């Protein structure tokens, strides 16, 4: 179970993405690559509970987040 | 992903950095490391202490985005 | 002389206590890691230190960039 | 075109550099490396939070801290 | 970069974001990851302190190392 | 390497190393490697302008620093 292996295993599931700053993104994973860049479908941005944005498609740099967990 | 981005070539995108900065700009190019070349970029200003988007813009023009601080790229609604 | 990545290697299947640069901590079971020390943790419990509030995660990818310390064993 | 190359054409011109913090730098590009650490000379530094400016004859700007590099800025 | 001079010495280290600890150097690598023993974080700089024991230090947040 | 040239150009002299708008270091560059790690003698720590620490000999990860400039 590499980081990649873990990430593959969560494709198609609602995932929670936390930023060092306590901003969260949640959306269904969709794509990956060697460098942990993540592509998600519809994506929601929260500032501790408070939804503050929605993105139709989003690319997220895994290298630069806090963690990635499956909801 | 290095494939996915090409789909948005020449189009205007949103970007978010670690630290909070947010900008918009036209995707002119990029590498595998997620360094971007954006044209006609406008940083969306933030309330000094609230953190929120004020609605005010700031123009920067042609810019090189560093992939080290890039968190999120996203196309325009629609 | 001890090598950091070899120590981490010996911890697969063990409990780790991880401390970030912010006011966050994680305790879980090491499932695996990157050459860049991005780790996968199982049965994780997260600890906010400012608030003191806690939450839990069955499995998670904890990124290494923001890490300060990995403590073989657990909290506290 | 390539982001790395665009910086290359700027060696000798002015460069505006924006960090993830409230710190900004304007100077002239002496050169950089493979990791995009930057040497600037005749540099004027802007703390955007307080509002104070500062001056440097020559400095090494760490690449990991940068958000944006703006040619001719 | 010649950290072998401080092997088994008690050293001090601060991190990006303000954390500061103390411990005995037990090893390291070229990327500045350390192994420290008998670690103690100075809590934040309130005189508070906690004992962490044997610790792997990440070089990606490591800012400064110093003797004592 | 222009960074390498800049650094060597300043070995043995006093340098300002900015960690953040709040935190700086000052000292004599004594040594350096290819990962931008720095060795300094008699290095001092400043917080908001107040010299809160003197380390003497010290190592600093240039990689995890904002910048390094010649002092003055
Ligand atoms: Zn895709
Ligand atoms: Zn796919
Ligand atoms: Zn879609
Ligand atoms: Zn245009
Ligand atoms: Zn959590
Ligand atoms: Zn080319
Ligand atoms: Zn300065
Ligand atoms: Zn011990």
């Amino acid at each position: 179970s590499s980081p990649n292996e873990f990430l593959n295993k969560v494709i198609g599931k609602k995932v929670l993405i936390r930023l060092s700053s306590g901003v969260d993104y949640k959306g269904i994973l969709s794509c990956l690559d060697g460098y942990m860049n993540l592509a998600l479908e519809r994506t929601e941005e929260y500032v501790n509970g408070k939804k503050t944005n929605v993105y139709g498609d989003a690319f997220i740099r895994g290298n630069n987040v806090l963690y990635v967990s499956a909801l | 992903s290095i494939l996915d981005l090409s789909r948005y070539q020449d189009q205007r995108i949103q970007a978010t950095f670690t630290g909070g900065r947010q900008i918009t700009g036209i995707l002119k190019g990029f590498d595998q490391l997620m360094n971007l070349v954006l044209d006609d970029v406008e940083e969306q200003l933030r309330n000094p202490e609230d953190g929120k988007l004020t609605g005010a813009i700031r123009k920067l023009g042609l810019v090189v985005v560093r992939g080290t601080t890039l968190v999120l790229i996203a196309p325009m609604d629609g | 002389t001890i090598l950091p990545l070899e120590l981490i290697d010996k911890c697969i299947g063990s409990n780790l206590w991880v401390i970030m640069k912010s006011e966050r901590e994680f305790a879980g079971t090491l499932v695996g890691f990157d050459d860049y020390v991005n780790i996968v943790l199982k049965d994780v419990t997260e600890y906010d230190t400012v608030t003191g509030v806690t939450e839990k995660h069955s499995e998670m990818l904890l990124n290494g960039n923001g890490m300060c310390m990995l403590i073989p064993g657990g909290k506290p």
